[PDB]
C-alpha cells in the first residue's frame, strides 16, 4: 500500500493494488484481537476493525494535480461460501461495489462465473454515456439487469411450475437468461472483447426479445441501433 | 446461507406454497365436479347421438348439436388430463416442497440458534473475564 502511495505520490503514475487472500489477514487480525484477549466482535473480528478494513480500502483514489492514479482492488474468499460472512458484508458496505462468483455457473464448464444480481458498480454512471464509451451503454446495462433478474424470477417460476416456462414472457426472459449466460455471461478467459464488440453482441442477444418488451429502455435507446 | 432474512424467505414462501396448495386443492375439487358433470353429459350426449345413426333436409340442426356436445366432451377431456395436473401439483405441495421447507427452516433455526448460543458464550466469557480482572485489580 506504501509503494502505491509512493507511486501515485512520486512517480506519478496509474497503480494497481491488489490484496490476494485477504481473508486470511482477516483471521489474522481476528487471531491478534483474540490474543489481546479484548472485546470480540462477529467472526472473532476486532471491534476496531472497522477502522482496520478501511485502512485496507483506504489505499486508493487519486490526488489534485496528479496523474497518476492508485486504485486497489483487494480479493478474499467468502467463508463456507457465504457474502453474508462479516469480511464480505463489511468489504461490501465499504468499498462501492462488489464483484461476487457463483458456484453453481462455476459448476457449469462455462467460462467466468460472475452473477449480475449481486454484482454492482457504483462507478458505472460517469464512466457512461457519450464520451467515454456509448449513449447506449447505461440503458443497455440497466436493461440487461431487469432482463437478468426477469430471467431469474422466471426460472424460479419454471422451477416452481411445470416446463411450459409461464407463457410467453417468462419464456423468452428464461431463453435470453440463458441465451446471456452462455454467451454474453462466458467470454472466455483467453479472449480480449472491446466495449463495442460487447455492445453488438447484446444488440443480437437483445432481438430475441420485442422491441416494446423493454421499459429499461428509452425512446432514444430503442430508436439507438435498429441495425 | 444461515441467515434471518433466508428463514422469513423460506417461510413466506412456504406459506404461499401452502396457500397456493389449498387454492390448487378446491380448484381441482370444483374441476373434478364440472367434469364429473360433464362426464354424465357426455354419456347422456352419447345416448343421444346412438338414438339416430344408421330422408329429408334439415340435417344441419341435428349434427350440429352433436358437434357442440362433441366439444363438450373433448373439454371435459382436457378438463380431466388438467384436473390430473391439477392433483399432481397438490401431490407436489405436499410431502415435496412443504418437507423440504420444513426441514430447512428447521436446519437454518438450529444453525442460527446455535450460532447465536455460541456467540453468547463468547460474550459470556468476555464478561467473565472482565468482571475476574476486575476482581484482580480490586485485590
Amino acid at each position: 500500500l506504501t509503494t502505491a502511495e509512493y507511486l501515485a505520490y512520486q512517480t506519478e503514475r496509474h497503480v494497481l493494488t491488489i490484496l490476494t487472500d485477504m481473508s486470511s489477514y482477516a483471521d489474522a487480525l481476528r487471531e491478534v484481537s483474540a490474543a489481546r484477549e479484548e472485546v470480540p466482535g462477529r467472526r472473532g473480528y476486532p471491534g476496531y476493525m472497522y477502522t482496520d478494513l478501511s485502512t485496507i480500502y483506504e489505499r486508493a483514489g487519486r490526488v489534485e494535480g496528479r496523474n497518476g492514479s492508485i486504485t486497489q482492488i483487494p480479493i478474499l474468499t467468502m467463508p463456507n461460501d457465504d457474502i453474508t460472512h462479516p469480511i464480505p458484508d463489511l468489504t461490501g458496505y465499504i468499498t462501492e461495489g462488489q464483484i461476487f462468483v457463483d458456484r453453481q455457473l462455476h459448476n457449469k464448464g462455462i467460462y467466468p462465473p460472475i452473477n449480475v444480481l449481486p454484482s454492482l458498480s457504483r462507478l458505472m454512471k460517469s464512466a457512461i454515456g457519450e464520451g467515454m464509451t456509448r449513449k447506449d451503454h447505461g440503458d443497455v446495462s440497466n436493461q440487461l439487469y431487469a432482463k437478468y433478474a426477469i430471467g431469474k424470477d422466471a426460472a424460479a417460476m419454471k422451477a416452481v411450475v411445470g416446463e411450459e416456462a409461464l407463457s410467453i414472457e417468462d419464456k423468452l426472459s428464461l431463453e435470453f437468461l440463458e441465451k446471456f449466460e452462455k454467451t454474453f455471461i462466458t467470454q472466455g478467459a483467453y479472449e480480449d472483447r472491446t466495449v463495442f464488440e460487447s455492445l453488438d453482441q447484446a444488440w443480437s442477444l437483445l432481438r430475441i426479445y420485442p422491441k416494446e418488451m423493454l421499459n429499461r429502455i428509452s425512446p432514444k435507446i430503442l430508436d439507438e441501433f435498429y441495425d | 446461507f444461515p441467515t434471518r432474512m433466508t428463514l422469513g424467505l423460506m417461510k413466506t414462501k412456504l406459506k404461499g406454497a401452502n396457500q397456493g396448495y389449498s387454492l390448487l386443492k378446491r380448484k381441482s375439487e370444483a374441476l373434478t365436479k364440472r367434469f364429473r358433470d360433464i362426464t354424465k353429459r357426455i354419456d347422456d350426449a352419447k345416448q343421444k347421438m346412438g338414438r339416430v345413426m344408421q330422408a329429408k333436409e334439415i340435417y344441419s340442426r341435428a349434427v350440429e348439436t352433436l358437434v357442440e356436445l362433441a366439444s363438450l366432451q373433448t373439454a371435459f377431456i382436457i378438463l380431466d388430463e388438467v384436473i390430473k395436473v391439477t392433483n399432481r401439483r397438490v401431490n407436489a405441495i405436499e410431502h415435496v416442497i412443504i418437507p423440504r421447507t420444513e426441514n430447512t427452516i428447521a436446519y437454518i433455526n438450529s444453525e442460527l440458534d446455535e450460532l447465536d448460543r455460541e456467540e453468547f458464550y463468547r460474550l459470556k466469557k468476555v464478561q467473565e473475564k472482565k468482571q475476574n480482572e476486575t476482581a484482580k485489580l480490586d485485590a
